[PDB]
């Protein structure tokens, strides 16, 4: 439908790419997949309903 | 101007048309309609070969294509051959018909009789061809067409859900939803059900170390335990059906048939 | 006409080649030294007349003056451009590689020439596709081992033109051919890699080629690991340059529709998720209405094992995911979410004990049926490599490996 094939600028230098600036910039991809705990309503109540299970199954 | 035909003999055999059409051998719709009934008689009473019916239907289909008849009678012929083709394993002529049916449904003058039935066949065939874009492009079409009455039909939902269940290897509900399928839907699934059973069997055998033979039998909808073991014998797994005696509470005992699925692992990874 | 004599090209030539953009009052539009009877010299001279005519048409093209239909006049422009580009192909077939980017600018605007037309019953795209196929071919097979005139360094630029045409109307067979042929060619070293191709001179086509590949791999052939790769590389070669006028990335649109596929492909294959504060993710996610909430919520439900939130996020944007070719990815990524919940009942509900009762997961033949369904969903994950464990139907438990119980590629 809409043309995304027509780029606003046709070329640029390599030094101006994220890959080449990637020693200036840190990793865009966070890699703590095994160890990240997040706290939100769901996680908090998930521990709640599981702490209940450990108490009844002692 | 569309070619018009005046052949009055009801029968006609298929030939790929090389000539410019001969009106004397092309039958008008009223004659194509009188032969539809005779064919239907034969099919219903099972007094004809599927080879014979299929030839008569392709000639009926060919006479409509040269005469540019795209009406409710046309949809009827293609839907009827599609259905009969699935009943006899002729997936090639089914697919010829299925494509034409969907293209004829693009015509607003042609009423959408059994649209949802053939929407289902389209999903089931794309499951067989491992063509998931088609399934998604068709779901998207129904949404953008405003076809919510079709999309919330419980049977249509199940058929789309079945394509997803195969995608993530849910043998438990896929086999449980095999019993909910209509007559020709079962015929279509049967074209790839053996391989799907083998794909499900590998998943079980990679995940357990042993299971009851009855548990395998229940999950795969085998009507009896003899066709359960024939299915394992078809995979060179008969020797992994062992027998272990059981005494759960030291008060009574019996012997059950086990399948060493850990032993099956070495065999089943050779074939894929 | 010294460009063709002494095998160089300037912006004036590119501006002469640019028929869509009108030229200023002073014009130097002329060929030079015309007393030639060689057949191949009249190929150039016919090309010159085709070019002047093409340029003129646009002045009268805007001046329809409410005449009515111009489809015929549009068709005039199209065979004007097509027998012109089929003639440039006759010229470029046996010339040096100086003349390939002029072939490509011509080709790319003939795509936008058929792009404006909105009716595919009378589509003249076939002429273009064939013409460009030859153009891709004329470069694709260069029988000169010396690299002064080799046109196989433009091979990838021309593939993006065909990708663009093959995507116009859904054809997943045709895209599939182009990916698979090209793969073989550089593995036999018949053409040079993209990082040492003519695409480095015009890096717009660098990003685009990695997009077309990664999109094909992720959305059409369901090879997610490679789909992630090329899409990620397409984003890693995007320029860190902003428009002065708004301060947003110059390629904001290109970056975002890469991101639509990249983010869920990144979670499925490698379990990577974005740094939201990071300039590149933040510059794109936060400024796009479509991705501003969906994708933070989508990443969150996967990391947390929130099955309902994932299913709601997938139910609410199903049209969006369907139109982006993401259905399998979403459907497979949901089982990662189910695996993370399983991991969370391990960490917090069984004390990292490798033997876990299945009734733990029920707290989140009614019960017998729920457990049968639960074994099967765990069995499929075990068999796919999201869990290294084995099941026991008898004790209705799962037995995690003592090592690497929840593996994932890295």
């Amino acid at each position: 439908d809409d043309e995304f094939e027509d780029f606003p600028i046709d070329t640029w230098a390599n030094g101006e790419t994220i890959k080449s600036n990637a020693v200036t910039q840190t990793n865009i991809w966070e890699e703590n997949w095994d160890d990240v705990e997040v706290d939100d309503d769901f996680t908090n109540e998930l521990k709640a309903e599981l702490d209940r299970y450990k108490r009844e199954n002692q | 101007i569309h070619v018009v035909g005046r052949c009055q003999t009801l029968e006609k055999s298929y030939l790929r048309l090389t000539s410019e059409p001969n009106p004397d051998l092309i039958r008008p719709p009223n004659i194509l309609q009188k032969m539809y009934c005779l064919l239907m008689d034969k099919y219903q009473s099972k007094t004809a070969t599927y080879t014979y019916l299929c030839d008569q239907f392709k000639s009926m289909r060919q006479d409509l294509r040269v005469q540019m008849i795209e009406n409710s009678f046309t949809i009827k012929v293609y839907q009827t051959h599609a259905r009969i083709a699935l009943e006899n394993g002729d997936l090639g002529e089914f697919n010829q018909c299925q494509n034409r049916i969907m293209a004829l449904f693009e015509n607003p003058t042609i009423p959408k009789k059994s649209y949802s039935e053939f929407i289902c066949y389209s999903v089931l065939y794309s499951m067989l061809t491992e063509d998931y874009p088609s399934i998604s492009h068709l779901k998207l079409k129904l949404i953008d067409d405003g076809s919510s009455e079709i999309l919330e039909d419980e049977h249509v939902k199940m058929i789309f859900e079945l394509s997803d269940m195969k995608l993530v290897g849910n043998y438990h509900y896929f086999m449980k939803n095999y019993l909910k399928l209509h007559k020709f839907e079962k015929c279509l699934i049967n074209s790839f059900l053996n391989l799907e059973k083998l794909i499900f069997l590998t998943i079980i055998c990679k995940s357990y170390n042993q299971v009851n033979l009855d548990f395998v039998k229940s999950e795969f909808n085998f009507n009896s335990i003899e066709e359960t073991t024939n299915f394992l014998n078809e995979q060179n797994l008969t020797e992994f059906i062992l027998n272990k005696q059981i005494t759960d509470s030291n008060g009574k005992s019996s012997n059950i048939k086990i399948l060493n699925t850990k032993g099956c692992r070495v065999q089943l990874i050779q074939n894929y | 006409g010294c460009y063709f004599e002494e095998k160089r090209y300037d912006d004036k030539l590119l501006d002469f080649i640019r028929y869509d953009v009108k030229t200023p009052k002073k014009t130097k539009y002329i060929l030079q030294r015309p007393t030639a009877t060689d057949e191949e010299s009249v190929r150039l001279q016919r090309f010159y007349q085709l070019g002047v005519d093409l340029k003129l048409k646009y002045s009268k093209r805007r001046s329809l003056k409410k005449q009515g239909r111009i489809k015929n006049a549009t068709e005039e422009l199209l065979r004007l451009a097509n027998e012109q580009l089929k003639l440039f192909n006759r010229i470029v077939e046996r010339e040096t590689n100086w003349i390939i980017y002029p072939l490509w600018v011509m080709a790319k605007q003939l795509i936008r020439l058929a792009n404006e037309s909105s009716e595919l019953n009378k589509d003249s795209i076939e002429e273009c596709g064939r013409t460009i196929h030859r153009s891709f071919t004329i470069c694709l097979n260069d029988r000169n081992p010396r690299l002064n005139e080799n046109k196989k360094i433009g091979c990838y630029m021309f593939a993006n033109l065909e990708f663009s045409i093959y995507h116009r109307l859904s054809n997943k067979d045709m895209i599939k051919n182009l990916v698979k042929v090209l793969e073989s060619r550089v593995n036999a070293r018949d053409i040079p890699p993209l990082n040492k191709s003519l695409a480095m001179e015009h890096k717009s086509q660098v990003v685009l080629y990695n997009y077309y590949l990664g999109q094909y791999y992720g959305c059409l052939e369901n090879d997610h690991e490679r789909g992630f790769f090329h899409l990620n590389e397409a984003l890693l070669q995007c320029p860190m340059l902003y428009v002065e006028s708004t301060g947003k990335f110059v390629l904001q649109g290109q970056m975002e529709k890469i991101m639509i596929l990249l983010v869920p492909l990144a979670l499925l294959t490698k379990r990577l998720y974005p740094h939201w504060d990071h300039p590149v993710i933040a510059g794109v996610i936060t400024r796009s209405k479509r991705l501003s909430q969906v994708y933070p919520t989508l990443v969150r439900s996967v990391i947390s094992g929130n099955l309902s939130l994932y299913e709601a996020t997938a139910a609410s944007h199903e049209r969006f995911f369907l139109s982006q070719g993401l259905h399998v990815v979403i459907t497979l990524l949901r089982e990662v979410v189910f695996t993370r919940l399983v991991q969370r009942c391990w960490q917090w509900g069984n004390d990292r004990k490798s033997i876990m009762p299945l009734k733990i997961l029920l707290a989140t033949e009614d019960e017998e049926e729920q457990l049968d369904a639960l074994e099967c969903r765990l069995a499929s994950a075990i068999a796919s490599g999201l869990l290294r464990a084995y099941l026991s139907h008898s004790n209705r438990c799962i037995v995690f490996s003592k090592k690497e119980p929840f593996p994932h590629s890295k």
